């Protein structure tokens, strides 16, 4: 049993890990889900209001649909379970790396060095693009050919899910990140 | 393994109640995931924003398709829905996994004893937060939704009044885990007095 | 364990009762989840809030989008289906739970007879409330209900005929799951004839 | 465990009979519960409730919404498909349950239990003691050896003291075997009569023209011929059950089972003093002899009180 | 159980084969539940009970609702649609559980099983034993091991002679194999000239004019493809579970395993008096040589007179 | 069992990628057999088989039933689309056992070092043959079908522009299996040179 080398932070980041896992496989199951974009074209043809004919079949609707999932939505906002997932397989990977292995001292500020620097890219790409995930999306598609309309509004059903679920994984990976480089000053604190 | 008698009646029952609070978690969450939405039909005829609520009878015609009556559901269900009614089972999960975490503590971490203690305080804290923030956030779901998105240039309408089906279900689970939590918190009491006598 | 010579014969086949009425519990409740709803159709003649009922032949026009149909399901099964017929799986289920806590308390706790006696009387006083309480109310879960919820102003109609799909499989789970009660009576009957003789 | 030895080749046949038939009760159950439907389409022409049966041709328009449609099939399929087809696989499941409850009766029923286990402890520890390796070989006894000997014929005469007495094991087995042949036959008959009711056309009149505008419908069930194959593949299984059922029951009526024999044993070995057990002994030794005659050939010798005298004289030159 | 020795390099293709059988039959099976469909269009101009198929195009219009087509697919596809194309999966489970049942059949079967565990016991029981070693290799041996080594030894002659009797064990893997070798045959057969009835376009003439208008009917199949895909890799398992179970029977008439010859490990031993075993005894010897003759070496040496000899003036 | 020490470290890289790469099969099989359609509309000018594409906007009638767009979508798809972007998770499913078979045929059966020999060289020709076949056939997993059947006397057009909807998710699943493949090839080479060394 090597959990009398494996200190607080190893567990913790083992616990987080599993959290990681279990985010990704929830949010895998919600792109599983067949319903995904809603789209609605713009400027279509006490006031009583009448609802606008848009004259659009179901499978014109899907065609919209698909288009601007294609050509408005954001990769991150269309894969970051998938990015959770793979980013998870990663850590989980790496963190016992040093189990898995001054030649001692070298591999493990290796891999403490090596998981910091992930958690630090990790949290820099979250930070700068988990604003893509937003609700309202405006899409400019060229299928005026064969729907009639050129610029749509589109809903994506699960984009708040979306981005609570980035919020937790930010906190997540803040938790790892924090307790790894708590294991960085004390390892680099004395020789 | 032989814990048992390292883990007295307390610690069981909580862990036990941890199980139940996670299973209505999950519950809540699959319900969520697969057949949660709104159903939104717009208010045909309105008096300043309001639902003015007014041979044989026939249907009403709202020239909608299929496809806006999706949409109006789906931006109803975000901007007018409180958000309590839509991350509830998020939340008791975050709050289960929590809990688990707090309770297995010592498990994996007189310096037990003061750990104990300090675990305590922090598991009976997040029960007050946790009894406080539930109790005055279940009243705020109701079955009939209003809805004032202003989305008139996609479907023709402004104010909706749409049904939220499992809205009930939530509430009647979160009632359940508010009592799950009162026992949880009030066991988790008697042990934090259990320790200052 | 070694526990066998504390569980008589009638202590397996109540436990065996028990896994098989959960069984029936967790089918009934997976049917709850992902097939249970109504078809309501308007009622194109009415007479006070009531379906008047009233060469080839053609279809009745009722002039409603699928989404306001849609709405009448959703209103109609929150406002005129009886509370059981929708939360029947569900309370057979915390009955079961409640069921299985009593039945193995002694286990994972003159103290031990004391318990014995107690889950003794209390399953018998449980098995008569559930078989009362099941029986009286089995007669709500119909194949067709009449709703009313006074919708006209955004559907288009006051009054409709749901029907229930599910319903009466549920008829065909409740009455089995009644019967697998009465059997556990049957038992505690001779337990208790036991406890006389 | 090691309970494989109380049951021979038919119980191991049914068991896993019995696991087929269960899966094809959930495969079926959840055939019900997923895509089971109706699709009810109205008669335009009608003559009497019944359906008339009657420049390119063109199609025929009903008026029915989506809704209508739904609300056809939703009462057609209660009210006109016949119940067989609807719960068939709730029937088959609750048949193997029965099936398997009927099976593992006997052990788990204490005052049978206690025996089986007693019985099966003693047996495969008297097989695996090496006096009867040293008996049937016919001194070669260690103190420790010798001492075990002496402690497994004392629980062997008191087994067959205890045992001897009751029957109890041999008629819950009758018991067993007659109300699964009873139940097969019950299964055959329903069955049989029943399964022509699964058909893919049923003409339904369900009177709902006050809502639809059509008297009656026609109606395709898509998962009848399927489920007319499975409830006849099932009936296949039946049948090999009940003629394995009828075997046994044969098997426990040909001979007294409970009036066992040593006189092969007994007469190929040197021991001639082997009594005749009954009642449940027999009942089990008979049951073992299903397995293979080595484990009474092995039980015999310390069933002998002979070869107790034999080892109890070793054990006094051992002693002294 | 410890049975992994007794079943050779044949039985071991053949349970993956019907294994991954096993596997295509449940995912054609839950694949024909959830999403085998067929699409029915009727066709407009019908030329004696056949479709002629003859600025802007417009579509054709049928004037039928979505329960019209729903109910002439239902109709074509159980009517006219080739039963084979429907219940491949069904019979690739019956045809897959019915191979299992057989090789698991003498595994099962307590006449042969116990005889099988029997003579696996012993085995392992003689590969451990130090005799064996001592025997091969050609001294001291502890009271204890002696006594296992004689006792084993009596367990050997009293087995060798239980078992050498009968031939039941040997007769029932003859029938195994001679019922897997038919019903091969037969799947082989019947699957080969059924398996082109698979069509992903089907006319089907069903006569429902007086509920849709339309006699004739044109339909896809889009999981026939699937289907066709499957059953051809099916096809292609059973052939390999097909030569594998003639190399099987061939085996079996290759030498009648109702003898076995001693005449090679006696030959290269020094004990000379080792007798040649017959029946069931043999049978299982020849499997145990299919997966290891080092068992069969190690266990010879307790079968002769002379080793018990040699063993009571060491014991001496 | 007896062989967890004889692997080195190349061979549990080589397992882990080898899970990694069955999983990927296993959920690109469970997606093909979810949501794997295609959308096609017909093209409203038609000109020898070519799409001529020569107040506010208003939508086009193509007067087709949905079950007609469901013969045009499945004729479309079976008669229109390469095989490997209709059977990618097949394919890689029969990759994975065959690969998983190989790696493990020692197992299961100098001969012992003849034949871990022949399964390296199967394993690295497959890498080859994989690859090659892969990148030479992944560029037909793309969107925009212009599918042409001429169905005419039962849709009335002949030329429909679809688009496949899990395809570039698809295709960054087989880019993901190709960069996995190439660290195991990489692996796979070291290998060839250790038992070439
Ligand atoms: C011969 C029998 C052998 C065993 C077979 C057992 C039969 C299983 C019975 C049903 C299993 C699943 C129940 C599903 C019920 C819900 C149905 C539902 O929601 O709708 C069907 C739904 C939508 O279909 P359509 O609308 O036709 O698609 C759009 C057309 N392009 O269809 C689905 O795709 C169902 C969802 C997929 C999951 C079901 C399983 C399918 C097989 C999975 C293949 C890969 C699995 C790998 C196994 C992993 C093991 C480690
Ligand atoms: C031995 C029995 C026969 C062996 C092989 C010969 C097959 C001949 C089949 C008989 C035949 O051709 O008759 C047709 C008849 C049906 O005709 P259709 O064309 O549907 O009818 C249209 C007219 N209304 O065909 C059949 O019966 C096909 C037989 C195949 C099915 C056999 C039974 C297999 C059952 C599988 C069990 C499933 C278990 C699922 C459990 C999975 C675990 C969850």
């Amino acid at each position: 049993a090597f959990r009398v080398l494996k200190p607080w932070w190893d567990v913790f980041t083992d616990y987080l890990s599993v959290a990681m896992l279990m985010i990704g496989v929830f949010g895998c199951t919600l792109q599983v889900m067949q319903d995904k974009i809603i789209c609605l074209p713009k400027r279509v043809q006490t006031v009583e209001m009448k609802g606008l004919k848009t004259d659009l079949d179901l499978q014109q609707y899907s065609f919209i649909n698909q288009m601007c999932y294609e050509r408005a939505l954001h990769w991150y906002a269309k894969y970051f379970p998938y990015l959770v997932l793979i980013h998870t397989l990663v850590f989980m990977l790496c963190s016992n790396f040093w189990f898995k292995f001054d030649i001692l001292y070298a591999m493990y500020v290796r891999q403490t060095v090596l998981k910091v620097i992930k958690f630090l890219i990790i949290i820099a790409y979250n930070s700068a693009l988990v604003s893509k995930v937003q609700f309202t999306v405006d899409c400019n598609v060229d299928i005026q050919d064969m729907t009639g309309y050129k610029n749509f509004s589109c809903n994506h059903t699960m984009a708040h899910l979306f981005s609570k679920l980035s919020f937790c994984y930010l906190c997540f990976v803040s938790i790892y990140g924090l307790t790894c480089l708590y294991t960085l000053y004390w390892l680099f604190y004395r020789s | 393994p032989a814990y048992r008698i390292l883990k007295p009646w307390w610690d069981v029952f909580t862990d036990y109640i941890s199980i139940v609070m996670l299973m209505i978690a999950v519950f809540g969450g699959t319900l969520q995931v697969t057949q949660d939405k709104m159903i939104c039909l717009p208010c045909k005829w309105v008096t300043k924003d309001s639902c003015n609520d007014s041979t044989g009878p026939t249907g009403i015609k709202y020239d909608l398709d299929r496809h806006q009556y999706n949409y109006v559901d789906a931006v109803c269900y975000e901007n007018r829905l409180h958000w309590f009614a839509k991350y509830f089972p998020y939340l008791v999960l975050l709050h289960t996994l929590i809990f688990l975490a707090c309770s297995n503590f010592w498990f994996k971490f007189d310096i037990v004893y003061r750990l104990y203690m300090r675990q305590t305080i922090i598991k009976v804290i997040k029960f007050a937060l946790i009894i406080c923030y539930t109790v005055y956030y279940v009243h705020n779901i109701k079955f009939d939704v209003d809805c004032t998105v202003d989305i008139e240039s996609l479907t023709g309408y402004r104010t909706y009044r749409c049904a939220h089906p499992l809205a009930t279900l939530f509430k009647i689970l979160a009632s359940f885990y508010i009592s799950l939590v009162i026992f949880y918190g009030l066991i988790c009491m008697y042990t934090l007095w259990w320790m200052l006598r």
